[PDB]
């Protein structure tokens, strides 16, 4: 449980999710 | 007791037949009607049937169905295990 | 094709009356049960022959509960789930 | 590989929006497909 | 030239090609070639200068395969012999069988023209553990595996059907059953007690497979 | 199917051990029809321009194309869908298509369509890989008889034959 957690404390995990929401705007 | 297969090499269907499940609510609702424990909750129902049906829902028959192969053994499976189409 | 291999099993054409089906090795009672019958009650008589009563025609005369259906198994209680209870 | 596929995608798109709506349709299917894989 | 005489020798190659397939079939090895010889070739060696069918001279042995082995260790040579004379007589016969048994051959094919005495059948049965079976002429021209609605039929071996009795769990005298007369059986050569397995069309599953027993 | 004496009179009932009333007409297409229709129809290859697929269909036509697990795939389907009308020839020489069988596929495939609002408009999202796979794993979840020998093993492969024929023919 706490991989996750981990996962979302390293910046680029956050780069990669507003970098797909940013294709979603766009399509 | 040589008759009886082993729960591992047993090889008929994993579903109830119609037949079964008649003789099961038949069985269950002349228990009830005979003033037997009701293992649910009850709720404003006065007909054995649909007590049998509401008992079925919750798969909590305690009933075991011997099924009979041709040569003369037998397979027991118990209501709970038995897949019900609805 | 029910009816066409029932009529050929045999090894040969058996027909659909009584010398082909009033012939065969099937229970006393039920072969008598149409068309033959003293006949072959005194022929069952004289030769000692044994009935198994498993047919339905069988369970139909003796007021009995055939294997048919619903009678084809048996209900018994568990009583390893009435005890967890 | 994902990374040059879609640099290539996006600069055939940035170049030729005149082309016709299919291929724009087209290629952000495309798109959309290496970035859920 | 008369015409009985080519006629009579058609049908004889015929026969001769009938029962040729006849042993291919009962497991033994026969190739390709012998069994589409041209009449032409037959003509040329089984025939005298007179175009006389020399029958003696067609004779043969034949010997298992070893795929026949392995699944029947117990199945060994045979021999095939023709008769000449209208009639099979008494001493034909006895010559045959004594024939056969100093060759100690396991079974024989004793193929008669139009009639055999009484007396000669009486050897028949006479020398165990050889078989002798006999085919009337008119009866192999033409061959009748090969019709549309005969399906194909297998035999099994007793690994096979102690393995399907047990598995079924059946006892044999359940199973649907094949008389000895019956042409299959004869063409196979069944004897009393041996499960044939049946190949079968079907509109509702396209292939279905059918068990017998010979009784 | 037994009798009274414990005879088996059949090995299976109907020989597909099917209810006699969940049983509806359907028509195999692999059956009739000329060579050139069938090719058109079922031949897809992704090395030759004449039966690619077109990637406005395909999401990911544009990746796919040129490669080689793929073509095997698709090849190895096509082998068997010929294996396919040459056994189904062998068994109906008439030619004709219509037979009783259970499931109407047709109408699950239209209520698919209907409930989800597909767009034919728009690339769809499958993969090659996973509807070979998805078929393949389909028909290996039928099941009419559960043994353990190879006997019904067997027995249960000349069961389902026909059906899988059709399955085959509809996906």
């Amino acid at each position: 449980t706490n991989s996750e957690d981990k996962l979302s404390k390293v910046q680029l995990y956050e780069d990669l999710c507003r970098y797909e929401d940013t294709l979603s705007k766009l399509v | 007791k040589e008759k009886a297969i082993p729960k591992d090499q047993r090889a008929t269907t994993p579903y109830m037949t119609k037949y079964e499940r008649a003789r099961i609510l038949g069985t269950r609702a002349l228990q009830i009607s005979m003033n037997a424990p009701v293992f649910v909750d009850l709720e404003g129902e006065t007909d054995p049937l649909r007590i049998a049906m509401k008992e079925l829902a919750e798969k909590k028959i305690p009933l075991v169905i011997r099924r009979y192969l041709p040569d003369g053994s037998f397979e027991d499976w118990s209501v709970e295990e038995l897949i019900v189409d609805l | 094709a029910l009816l066409v291999d029932v009529m050929t099993t045999q090894g040969g054409l058996t027909s659909v009356t009584r010398h082909g089906f009033n012939r065969s090795n099937t229970g006393a009672l039920m072969r008598c049960s149409f068309e033959e019958t003293v006949e072959i009650l005194f022929e069952a008589g004289a030769s000692a022959e044994l009935d198994d009563c498993r047919g339905v025609s069988e369970n139909v005369i003796l007021g009995q509960m055939a294997p048919i259906g619903t009678g084809a198994f048996d209900v018994m209680i568990d009583e390893e789930s009435l005890v967890k209870y | 590989e994902f990374i040059p596929h879609i640099f290539y995608s996006l600069h055939q798109i940035r170049k030729d929006p005149n082309n016709l709506s299919n291929q724009l349709e087209t290629l952000t299917g495309s798109i959309r497909h290496r970035l859920k894989l | 030239m008369d015409q009985e005489n080519e006629r009579n020798i058609s049908r004889l190659w015929r026969a001769f090609r009938t029962v040729k397939e006849m042993v291919k079939d009962r497991g033994y090895f026969i190739t390709q070639e012998e069994v589409e010889l041209p009449l032409e070739d037959f003509k040329a060696k089984y025939c005298d200068s007179m175009g006389r069918p020399q029958r003696k001279m067609m004779s043969f042995q034949a010997n298992p395969t070893e795929e026949s082995i392995s699944k029947f260790p117990d199945m060994g040579s045979l021999w095939v012999e023709f008769c000449d004379e209208p009639s099979v007589g008494v001493k034909t016969m006895k010559t045959f069988v004594i024939h056969i048994q100093e060759k100690n051959f396991q079974t024989g094919i004793f193929v008669y023209q139009n009639n055999i005495t009484p007396s000669a059948m009486k050897l028949v049965p006479s020398i165990p553990p050889a078989t002798i079976e006999t085919f009337n002429e008119a009866a192999l021209v033409v061959n009748i595996t090969h019709h549309e609605l005969v399906p194909k039929h297998i035999r099994l071996s007793s690994d096979e059907k102690r393995e399907l009795l047990k598995r079924y769990r059946l006892k044999e005298s359940q199973l649907p059953r094949i008389q000895r007369a019956d042409p299959v059986a004869l063409y196979l050569g069944l004897k009393r007690g041996e499960v044939v397995k049946i190949i079968r069309k079907s509109e509702t599953s396209g292939r279905y497979a059918s068990y017998r027993i010979c009784m | 199917t037994r009798n009274s004496l414990g005879n088996v009179i059949q090995f299976i009932y109907g020989e597909d051990g099917m209810d006699a009333a969940h049983i509806e007409k359907q028509s195999l297409d692999t059956i009739g029809g000329s060579d050139a229709a069938f090719e058109k129809r079922y031949r897809v290859d992704l090395l030759n321009t004449d039966h690619t697929l077109d990637p406005s269909l395909l999401e990911s036509g544009s990746e796919i194309l040129g490669d080689l697990k793929l073509q095997v795939l698709l090849d190895e389907e096509y082998k068997q869908l010929v294996k396919d009308r040459k056994f189904l020839r062998e068994v109906f020489v008439d030619g004709e298509a219509n037979w009783p069988l259970p499931v109407n596929i047709r109408r699950i495939i239209q209520n698919a369509q209907q409930t989800f609002h597909i767009d034919h408009t728009k690339p769809s999202d499958l993969t090659i890989k996973d509807i070979v796979l998805g078929v393949k794993d389909l028909q290996e979840n039928l099941l009419v008889l559960r043994g353990k020998n190879e006997i019904i093993q067997n027995a249960q492969r000349d069961a389902v034959t026909l059906f899988c024929c059709l399955l085959r023919s509809r996906l």
